[PDB]
């Protein structure tokens, strides 16, 4: 039952893993806790449960056969071998001794072990989980020195080139050892063993596993030590611990056969490891010739002296509790009920191990270790490691060795060696404490030679574990670690650190190249419209598309959560979601085929006048808007407009917003509104920006109300009332999203001193270069550093050389290489020109800013961002005072008067905006969750305008007509949110650079010119870009961290 | 379940939309901006 | 393992709940009442046969 025990995967049940080929691999070299705790709960399961009542009548019926035979017990058989009276004393006392030693080697490896996992799979007073360590039974802790290795930079000593080196090869190792062993008098070995034995077998048979095999045919010439000899250090070891046995056994081959096997259960091994441990000594192998220099420090010795404690002092415990559960089985003060309980109990009292998962009395964990079906004792490995330092400190003390225990060698100390024969001719004939009494002149079991042997280990594990505060053993004996999430089918994800690392720095660079050909292709579609630029456009999309698709199903096999970091989790956490790419392919293949029908049928739309003259927007559209105080000119262009885009658009949306929630459900979102606000990392987005505008409202209702005044003035009574909204095309654009910024109409009071900026710009020699050179003259100058010189001569902001100048309005382009910061927008020379250029010189320069981030980051705090640090220096450079110093002439607050009219017109702008902002992206999110439906489409939009705004539709419109698609953002799919967060935000920022600036008056004139303290605030927080959220950021700004 | 008042009224409903597909009169009401005065 | 009881809250190796108990402070031996209440049953039914 034991052989044949398999752990199969709940799935996929085929083939499944076993415990020697499989479950051991996985054990030992696997690091996912979900992974571990699988393998080490199915094994202990399936090797336990089926073998409780087996071994119940299995106690019962060897309790009874060695009852006939005279003892009181099994386990009184077993403590038999050593004839000690007081034997389980003796061992208290020596595991007492060796606590201290245990103690600081399970704080470190628990400390180790707490920074791999995090503290709260493993706290740092409590016990560690069973499968955490190296083995499945946490008997030896080798395979966990990975991340325990002290001042790993000393590389470990090993002589695995030098056998290459020199021909070494199999037999000459059995020579060596022959000729150690006569130059300490021991006894020379027969020539049977030469050739009558084995050593390699190139096709006799299919050997079996030969890692360990002495015999002892009795007949006093026959000797074989089976072995399939390899060329490697440990197997030179092992060569003379095997070689040792056979020693043993012919030096004390003269007594009778029943007089054999050693003084106890656990001389042998310790007689072989004496020598196995003085072979692997620096000295020893440097007088052998396999060592050429002996370089030397304490480093390399504390290392070889912390794996070895790995070794062994982490099995002592192990090795004395098995024994100790067994004893009590056998001798009845463990009933078949408290099999698990007391096995339990032992494990936490002497190990400091806790079970990963709740067990209980239907388990046995103790059927899992192999040495309990198949029954052999387990205390001789115990005693066995113990004898081997108290015979190694005795050796090289009669060897006259002085100094450090373990660098101890007994090569050509034929006097050492006398006593060690006399010890060994004994055999069984005597008890083995005479034996050691004359080995050592001690009596029974020491620990003080193996605590004298660790000592310099021990010494840097006491300074490191108080250096590092550490608690030695583990109180909260109750703690037991917490189940992992969706534990029993979440096994097979990844989530090592390094694997991480890894993932991202490929990520990193394979995204860092196809993104800069992105750019490069955007920019020259962008400039240069044709068929074979939008071809390659096309090409360059399908394969960042498939990229995207394949990185982000890659790093879809992590456990964010489970990784212990910040910057890595938030990239695996970035790049987990697919943009778009999670839709099947013909899914994907129709959801872009209908978001370029949008755009394009968005953007080649046109209005036509009866005549047969034909209007695009953005050249004349726009201006028959902003220039016409025609009733008749203005509701002709609003409504013809609004009808070609949005009946254009309304044949498709429905499908649009259908494609756009399953692609937002597939990558766990719920309804592409979660998705888009998701950007924000807030989960209560939609209450604060409902609180900031209703802080907002009083101002706006009281703009809307003057200015609704002075179109009834111009207007008339007819087309305008005083109380009611006002018609939606009666303000200056065609959505009415910066109304009456054509103010000529709304004026507080003409005064006469007043600046034509416009004017200005036509009369002076203002060309786009200069004034763009200006705007980064003043960037400079605020004491941010500038772009580099490359960008004027590198980008275009004058003309097209194309059929189609540019889409009707776009951003500013960055490549992701820290070298191109090129800008688009051309408007000809303008005003509104001046500020749309500082608005992209603050892009530019955030797009600058974290050039030395990780692509993945290289996007900016938050969506708004972005607008928002660009658009406060534009604010500051609009006062009059900066105006003044830079062509124009202006009173600046001197004139409370012009004061007064400069707010004004900064008020209808950024004011009647936020309304809108907030109510086009409002009603995109009712849309994308189904409360709103595809019959009243305009109904909610119209609704949302009077309710939020003050505008009510200038014509009966009907459903039928989708004037939310005469905007461009709701074609081309783009958030809207950003701009009513920037146009918030942007005020704080300019408000803070003020305070900094060091005066601060009145706030609506303050202008932020050569304040370099400013500029450093503002660098020292919008340099970390998306490696943070965004509170830190903008509290590093502020102060404040909420809106 | 609101079922069973669908099914309550099923025969209404067949008649209903046989003499509204013969009468071609669109369900709904999609000129929603519509007041009498 | 014998009372078969649970803590109502997690203890650890800073509590002592041993001392609670009146005899273990006040050192004063305890399984003499174990003691006499199986002995006092076998006198019991010892002088009933006789
Ligand atoms: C392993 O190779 C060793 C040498 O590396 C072989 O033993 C030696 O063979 C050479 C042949 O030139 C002799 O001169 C030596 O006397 C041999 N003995 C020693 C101790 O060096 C050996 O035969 C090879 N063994 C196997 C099993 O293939
Ligand atoms: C390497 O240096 C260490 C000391 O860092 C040497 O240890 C000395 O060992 C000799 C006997 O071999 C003692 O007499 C000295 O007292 C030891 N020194 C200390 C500081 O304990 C060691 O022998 C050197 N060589 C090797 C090969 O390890
Ligand atoms: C865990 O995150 C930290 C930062 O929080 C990483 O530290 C730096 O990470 C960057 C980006 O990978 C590297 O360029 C630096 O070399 C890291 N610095 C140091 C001192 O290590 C850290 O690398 C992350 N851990 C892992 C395993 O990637
Ligand atoms: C033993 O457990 C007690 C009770 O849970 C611990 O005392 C609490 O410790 C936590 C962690 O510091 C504090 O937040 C609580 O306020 C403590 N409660 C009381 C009543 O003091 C105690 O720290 C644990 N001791 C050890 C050695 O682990
Ligand atoms: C734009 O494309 C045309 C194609 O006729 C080519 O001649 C021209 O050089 C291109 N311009 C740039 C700046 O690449
Ligand atoms: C994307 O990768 C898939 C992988 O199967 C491939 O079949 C497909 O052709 C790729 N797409 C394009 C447009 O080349």
């Amino acid at each position: 039952i034991y052989s044949t025990a398999k752990v199969c995967l709940p799935n996929k049940t085929a083939t499944c893993w076993s415990l020697d080929p499989d479950l051991t691999n996985i054990l030992a070299s696997s690091r996912s806790y979900a992974m571990l705790l699988f393998a080490w709960e199915g094994w202990h399961n399936a090797a336990g449960i089926p073998l409780k009542p087996l071994y119940e009548d299995f106690t019962a019926l060897s309790n009874e056969a060695y009852k006939q035979d005279g003892f009181t017990d099994t386990g009184a058989y077993w403590r038999s071998w050593y004839n000690s009276p007081t034997f389980e004393d003796d061992l208290e006392h020596l595991y007492q001794q060796l606590e201290p030693l245990y103690l600081n080697l399970h704080a470190f490896v628990r400390r180790a072990l707490h920074r791999r996992y995090g503290d709260r799979y493993i706290n740092l007073r409590g016990p560690i989980p069973a499968h955490l360590l190296g083995d499945m039974w946490a008997q030896s802790w080798e395979n966990i020195y990975d991340m325990v290795v002290p001042f790993p930079d000393k590389p470990n000593l090993d002589v695995t080139s030098t056998m290459l080196q020199q021909g070494w090869n199999a037999t000459h190792m059995f020579r060596v050892a022959e000729e150690f062993f006569t130059s300490l008098e021991l006894s020379p070995m027969p020539p049977e063993f030469w050739e009558g034995s084995m050593l390699e077998k190139p096709a006799d048979g299919r050997e079996v596993v030969c890692h360990a095999s002495a015999w002892d045919f009795y007949n006093r010439k026959d000797f074989r030590i089976k072995q399939c000899t390899r060329v490697t250090m440990d197997q030179l070891s092992t060569v003379h611990h095997e070689m040792g046995h056979i020693q043993y056994y012919l030096q004390y081959k003269d007594l009778p056969v029943s007089l054999r096997r050693g003084a106890n259960p656990g001389f042998h091994e310790a007689i072989g490891d004496v020598l196995a441990l003085s072979v692997s000594t620096p000295e020893h192998l440097h007088k052998i010739g396999l060592l050429d220099r002996v370089t030397n420090d304490t480093e390399s010795d504390i290392n070889y002296l912390l794996k070895m404690a790995l070794e062994k002092i982490a099995f002592l415990p192990f090795g004395y509790l098995v024994d100790q559960w067994r004893w009590g089985v056998f001798s009845g003060r463990t009933p078949p009920s408290r099999y698990n309980f007391d096995w339990w109990y032992l494990r936490t009292k002497y190990q400091g191990i806790c079970p990963p998962v709740t067990r209980n009395e239907t388990h046995f964990d103790a059927g899992a270790k192999f040495h309990v079906p198949n029954v052999t004792p387990y205390i001789r490995y115990f005693v066995s490691f113990v004898l081997q330092f108290q015979f190694h400190e005795a050796l090289c003390k009669e060897a006259g060795y002085e100094g450090p225990l373990h660098q101890c060698d007994i090569y050509r100390s034929t006097k050492a060696g006398a006593k060690l024969r006399k010890v060994l001719q004994a055999g069984s004939s005597r008890p083995w404490q005479e034996v050691l009494k004359d080995m050592v002149g001690l009596d029974a079991l020491d620990a003080q030679p193996l605590l004298k042997y660790f000592q310099p280990v021990t010494q840097w594990l006491q300074e490191q574990n108080q250096q590092n505060g550490e608690v030695l053993g583990w109180p909260e004996y109750q703690w037991h670690p917490p189940l992992p999430d969706n534990y029993p089918e979440g096994i097979d994800l990844v989530t090592d650190e390094a694997e991480a690392s890894k993932f991202v720095e490929e990520y990193d660079r394979t995204s860092q190249v196809v993104w800069n050909e992105y750019a490069e292709a955007n920019w020259n579609y962008n400039t240069n419209i044709t068929t074979e630029t939008s071809k390659i456009l096309l090409q360059k999309n399908m394969q960042i598309a498939n990229h995207t698709l394949k990185y982000g199903t890659q790093a879809r096999k992590f456990d964010v959560n489970q990784l212990q970091n910040t910057t890595i989790k938030r990239i695996i956490k970035k790049v987990q979601d697919l943009e778009r790419a999670a839709l099947p392919a013909q899914e994907l293949e129709e959801y872009n085929k209908i978001l370029l029908d949008m755009e394009t049928t968005y953007s080649v739309a046109t209005v036509c006048h009866p005549n047969g003259s034909c209007l695009q927007l953005e050249p004349d559209l726009t201006n028959v808007m902003a220039t016409s105080r025609k009733y008749e000119d203005l509701l002709w262009a609003w409504e013809g407009w609004r009808d070609k885009a949005g009946r254009a658009i309304l044949q498709f949306y429905p499908k649009y917003v259908e494609l756009i929630n399953q692609a937002a459900r597939l990558n766990g979102y719920v309804d592409a509104g979660d998705s888009w606000r998701s950007m924000y990392e807030t989960p209560s987005l939609e209450q604060d920006l409902e609180r900031l505008f209703q802080e907002l409202q009083p101002l706006y209702l009281n703009l809307h109300a003057y200015v609704r005044r002075a179109l009834h003035r111009h207007y008339g009574a007819q087309h305008i009332n005083l109380e009611g909204p006002i018609p939606a095309h009666l303000l200056g654009n065609m959505w009415a999203q910066t109304w009456s910024n054509i103010y000529d109409l709304v004026v507080p009071f003409p005064s006469a001193p007043s600046m034509d900026t416009t004017e200005a710009m036509l009369k002076q020699g203002w060309t786009p270069r200069r004034m763009f050179k200006e705007a980064d003259d003043f960037f400079t100058s605020l004491g941010l550093l500038p772009v580099p010189p490359e960008f004027w001569n590198k980008s275009m902001l004058e003309k097209p050389t194309d059929g189609r100048e540019v889409v009707c309005h776009a951003s500013a382009w960055d490549f992701y290489n820290g070298k191109d910061f090129r800008i688009k927008q051309c408007t000809t020379v303008n005003l509104e020109d001046l500020v749309v250029a500082h608005h992209e010189m603050g892009h530019i320069q955030y797009f600058m800013q974290y050039k030395d981030l990780p692509v993945a980051l290289r996007e900016g705090a938050n969506p708004g961002f972005h607008e928002a640090i660009g658009d406060v220096l534009a604010l500051s450079v609009s006062t009059p005072k900066h105006l003044h110093s830079l062509n124009l002439l202006s009173s600046e607050g001197g004139s409370d008067e012009h004061d007064i009219n400069f707010l004004m017109k900064m008020a209808l702008d950024k004011i009647a905006f936020i309304p809108f902002s907030y109510l086009v992206d409002q009603w995109r999110w009712r849309v994308f969750d189904g409360s709103i439906t595809k019959e009243n489409y305009n109904q909610e939009w119209w609704s949302l305008r009077l309710k939020y705004q003050g505008l009510c539709p200038p014509v009966p419109r009907t459903q039928g007509d989708f004037d939310p698609g005469a905007k461009f953002h709701i074609p081309s799919s783009v958030p809207y949110i950003r701009y009513f967060v920037s146009f918030i935000i942007q005020f704080q920022f300019h408000e803070a650079l003020c305070q900094a600036a060091g005066h601060t008056g009145p706030l609506h004139k303050c202008d932020i010119y050569q304040s370099k303290e400013a500029g450093q605030r503002l660098a020292t927080a919008m340099k970390l870009g998306f490696s943070r959220p965004w509170p830190e950021a903008m509290q590093l700004i502020t102060g404040q961290p909420n809106m | 379940s609101a079922s069973a008042m669908l099914s309550y009224f099923k025969p209404l409903l067949d008649w209903l939309r046989t003499e509204n597909e013969l009468h071609g009169e669109k369900l709904g009401w999609p000129q929603y901006n519509w007041t009498p005065n």
